[PDB]
């Protein structure tokens, strides 16, 4: 089924905004705290979602 | 940069207007935007970092009648550059040489035009020793903040009419103090250090934070706060 | 769907922690500020990247 939660999609596009960052190797970050703080808060804003499961 | 983030909520996304209008290099910024086949400019959707007494003296005193910028929006789709040949009536002399007392002088402003029929204007201005320098800073950064004008316009339209009814936030002491610290641009460990603590316990404050506030990014709930008057 | 669960038991221990953080001034630092961060990293990291497979 699909619920009613487009939180995953948001996680992945903190994720893969993540993945993106995180391919800047050897460049010497305002962009890298952004990246874990979207990362952080959109994991941790789905996993208030996912407690609320009622058996 | 291309961090597009564009929140759900008016407050956030004017924060993340002003937070790339400081990352350029401009010291103020102003979105103005009005419905489709609206002409009252008091009664439009104004936001951004502009100071409180010269909108509160701006719409007041009517000034969207003179402002030769607004009137050049509803004509054109080209930036205007806050030049003295833009001014050209004894009405627009004052209001320049007010408007400077409120620090508006060098700038330049993008005609906003929804697709849905929104009229807007998006204000930014620059503060410099001269206009020849704020004139080449301008023309450095022409290119990039014309692609903001569309995104912000874009995003904001979703955003710039409704009615979102937001529920009050409060912070404990601790939290309170990390984020003001975090406000003047002190990065997480430098927090560390000023409040006597761990890495991981501030970036664990900014977390709860971020999820109170309801947005992705510490700068952008940094600079909330303190627009509703909850720190410094 | 064995990472949805990880997620919600982080944010338990993340919920948990927060509420352990305003409860008692500090005095609970220990390996839980860090833990609780680096939980909450590895489980949307492994979620995250598994979330794009799917087309
Ligand atoms: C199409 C306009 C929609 C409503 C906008 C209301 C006007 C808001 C003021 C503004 O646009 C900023 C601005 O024009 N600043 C100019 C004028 C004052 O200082 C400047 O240099």
């Amino acid at each position: 089924n699909t619920d009613l939660k487009p939180l995953l999609d948001n996680l992945r596009n903190a994720t893969e905004f993540w993945n993106l960052v995180k391919e800047a190797s050897a460049t010497d970050n305002r962009s890298y705290r952004d990246a874990l703080d979207w990362l952080e808060s959109a994991a941790l804003a789905l996993g208030d979602a996912l407690i609320a499961q009622r058996k | 940069f291309l961090e597009l983030e564009r929140s759900s909520g008016k407050l956030e996304w004017s924060a993340i207007l002003q937070k790339m209008a400081s990352d350029l290099g401009f010291s103020k910024i102003l979105f103005g935007l009005l419905p489709k086949d609206s002409q009252d400019y008091e009664n439009a959707f104004i936001v951004g970092n502009y100071p409180a007494a010269w909108r509160e003296h701006y719409d007041r005193a009517g000034y969207a009648r003179v402002d030769p910028t607004v009137s050049h929006c509803t004509q054109s789709v080209l930036p205007i550059f806050w030049e003295p040949s833009i001014y050209q009536t004894r009405k627009q002399h004052e209001f320049f040489e007010e408007a400077s007392a409120a620090g508006l002088v060098y700038g330049l402003t993008m005609p906003l035009h929804g697709a849905r029929g929104e009229l807007g204007a998006l204000s930014l201005s620059v503060e410099a020793e001269n206009r020849a320098e704020a004139n080449r800073f301008m023309e450095s950064v022409l290119p990039t903040l014309w692609m903001l004008k569309d995104y912000a316009l874009q995003s904001g339209a979703g955003l710039a009419f409704e009615h979102p009814v937001s529920k009050p936030v409060v912070l404990t002491s601790r939290e309170k103090e990390v984020l003001q610290w975090c406000a003047i641009g002190k990065t997480s460990w430098e927090i560390s250090v000023i409040c006597n603590c761990s890495e991981a316990n501030v970036n664990f404050h900014m977390g709860n934070i971020r999820r109170k506030f309801g947005v992705t990014s510490r700068r952008v709930a940094a600079i909330m706060a303190v627009n509703l008057g909850l720190i410094t």
